Parts: structure tokens; sequence; C-alpha cells
């Protein structure tokens, strides 16, 4: 199951 | 910008009989960018149907793909596998030896 | 034994050649199981273990719904990058993002994962406290600082110890004819002619999962490391691997050489003479 929040560089 | 040559193998599934069906692999890996060119040849021609597993990459970031396509061996058809990778000054070609 | 689950992410630029390329793959230990293609034509994640094949409707909306939040992130990262090294609109760059987790043998967490990569080299990883970061380029330290105010590792700390672990077991119950096998290599040996004084011997080691392997040549029971050509691990094509090694026997010595197989799957490791 893949992680659900973005993370942006 | 980093460029890792790709390493080749050209093999079958299972061991070669002639006359029984069988899929001819060829494996490459190591290499980036992911930009490849990797053909199946048979007695120098190109063989058409060939597929290839879906881009991933290994702990140190450096990719691998496996194509494949069916085939029957006999003992006189050739096979052999060519590829191009910005790291290689022309198509290197492998030849499908049966014993490796 | 311990097993693992891995997400790997690729997006390439295309420079005029359109919007970047995007594959995301998901693993559990050496089978994978999903996958996403930007350039194909369904726009979904898609099973590739028959064993996912029927989680629901919900699993694989869902999925496809944060797969494809992880392409648009991606995508912007891709400019966010250009502009923190500098870099020209013409060239083609590539991001890779990995992140999962590893249970023990009692299935319990273990370990945690979240690094990305720039144009095939390291850009920023979370450490194993998975409260801390590795940034090691100045550009790098943009995003260092950034997801330190944001407090991005809380939330990543939250998956890998809780919901990435939870689903690799209910990957594991559900498909443990797979992941929980065990295929034992099928060995052989060939002695091929090099000339009048010398010949390969090729130990050989097919069939096998999971792809974990050791093989290797004796002579007197004494390291031969050096002296032997072993090739990388491959994949058969049908979810086994193969793998060879191979020493040059001087003529009339093939008695000395010992070939050593270990795997999870042998009850115990081989040991094969040439006789």
């Amino acid at each position: 199951l893949l992680f659900g929040y973005p993370v942006y560089v | 910008m980093i460029q890792r040559t790709p390493k080749i193998q050209v093999y079958s599934r299972h061991p070669a009989e002639n006359g029984k069906s069988n899929f001819l692999n060829c494996y490459v890996s190591g290499f980036h960018p992911s930009d490849i060119e990797v053909d199946l040849l048979k007695n120098g021609e190109r063989i058409e149907k060939v597929e290839h597993s879906d881009l991933s990459f290994s702990k140190d970031w450096s990719f691998y793909l496996l194509y494949y396509t069916e085939f029957t061996p006999t003992e006189k058809d050739e096979y052999a596998c060519r590829v191009n990778h910005v790291t290689l000054s022309q198509p290197k070609i492998v030849k499908w030896d049966r014993d490796m | 034994g311990s097993h693992s689950m891995r997400y790997f992410f690729t997006s390439v630029s295309r420079p005029g050649r359109g919007e970047p390329r995007f594959i995301a793959v998901g693993y559990v230990d050496d089978t994978q199981f999903v996958r996403f293609d930007s350039d194909a034509a369904s726009q979904r994640m898609e099973p590739r273990a028959p064993w996912i094949e029927q989680e629901g409707p919900e699993y694989w909306d869902g999925e496809t719904r944060k797969v494809k939040a992880h392409s648009q992130t991606h995508r912007v990262d891709l400019g966010t990058l250009r502009g923190y090294y500098n870099q020209s609109e013409a060239g083609s760059h590539t991001v890779q993002r990995m992140y999962g987790c590893d249970v023990g043998s009692d299935w319990r967490f273990l370990r945690g994962y979240h690094q990305y990569a720039y144009d095939g080299k390291d850009y920023i990883a979370l450490k194993e406290d998975l409260r801390s970061w590795t940034a090691a380029d100045m550009a790098a330290q943009t995003t260092k600082h950034k997801w330190e105010a944001a407090h991005v590792a809380e939330q990543l700390r939250a998956y890998l110890e809780g919901t990435c672990v939870e689903w690799l077991r209910r990957y594991l119950e559900n498909g443990k004819e797979t992941l929980q096998r065990t295929d034992a290599p099928k060995t052989h040996m060939t002695h091929h002619a090099v000339s009048d004084h010398e010949a390969t011997l090729r130990c050989w080691a097919l069939s096998f999962y999971p792809a974990e392997i050791t093989l290797t040549w004796q002579r007197d029971g004494e390291d031969q490391t050096q002296d032997t050509e072993l090739v990388e691990t491959r994949p058969a094509g049908d979810g086994t691997f193969q793998k060879w090694a191979a020493v040059v026997v001087p003529s009339g010595q093939e008695q000395r050489y010992t070939c050593h197989v270990q795997h999870e799957g042998l009850p115990k490791p081989l040991t094969l003479r040439w006789e």
C-alpha cells in the first residue's frame, strides 16, 4: 500500500 | 552527469532441447541513464515480438530490464542480443551460447 | 525469515518530447506485485503477481489515485531541482525515489526507508532513526531544511512503523504460496575443452527462489575467489533466478575441485564434484 501524503523537494 | 554501461546476458529460461519451446532472454543491468535500446536477433534478422519487464533499479540506483521472446531452438539457428546505450560507441552484440 | 516491501519510482524529463516519463513498481521480497507506467494506456496501477489480482476496486482505485499524486510531485520536483542546480531546460534529467520497510523473522518492524537520487547520485535520505535526514549537496540543503520545518519525517515514521508493516504481512498471508515459498536450485556441471591442457568447469544453479544464493568453487577445500568467473544472479523470467560460477581446470585435475551451493531452499548446502 503506498504512502498517502505529498512530499516535494 | 553519471553514465554507467549495461551488463548483458543472453540465455534461455529452460535448458535448450532442439524441437522444444522455450524463451530466449536478454537481461541488461547496472546502467544509467535509463534510455537503452535492446534487440534480440535470429540469424541476424531482428525478432519482432520481444517484451520486457517494467523499469526498476538496484540499491545503487542503476537500472535493470529483462527482454524476452518465446522460441524453439534447432541445431542450425543462431540467436543473439544487440544493445545500444550512451556509453557504447556502437551496438554491442552478444551471441547466445547454449552453455552460458 | 525476514521480509521486505519496497516501492521504486523513476521520473525522466523529456524536454520538448512532452511531459516526463514516470514509472512506479512495488515488490515484496523478490516478487514484483504492482506497476504504473505513465506512457501506458490504462493510467491505472496494475497487478503483476497472481496473489494481488483479487484485491478489490477500493484497493486499485485508491492506489491509482496515490500513484498519480506521486507522478505529479515528481514532475514539480524535476523543475525544482533544475532550479537548484541552475540547469538548462534542454536536457533530460532523472529523479528516483525508493521507500519501504523490513520486518524480521518475528514479522515485527525492523527498518524503514525513504530516499531520493538526482541523475543517478544520492540526493537526500531519511536516516535509520527516522527522525533525521542526510543531505550531501548544498542544493539538497534547501530540501533538508524545508522538510525539517514542515515535519515530513514525522509523517514518514508514522507510515513506515504502521501502514507499511501492516500491509506487508497482509501481502505475506494473502500470497503465502508464492511469498512464503522457497524453490531450491537445480544444479549441474558442464566441462568444455579450452585447449589440450585446460578445460572450463561451470557449476550451474537454476530455478531457485528467493534470489539470494552463494555459489563458490574450491580446489582441495581452499578459496578460489580470484580464480572464479561468477555471473550476476539473473531472472529466468518465470519468477525464479539463475546463476553460474566457472573455473579453468588443468587437465587431469577435475577431482581437486568442488562447487558449493548455499540457498535457504536446500536442507543442507551442496558440495558437487566432477567424477
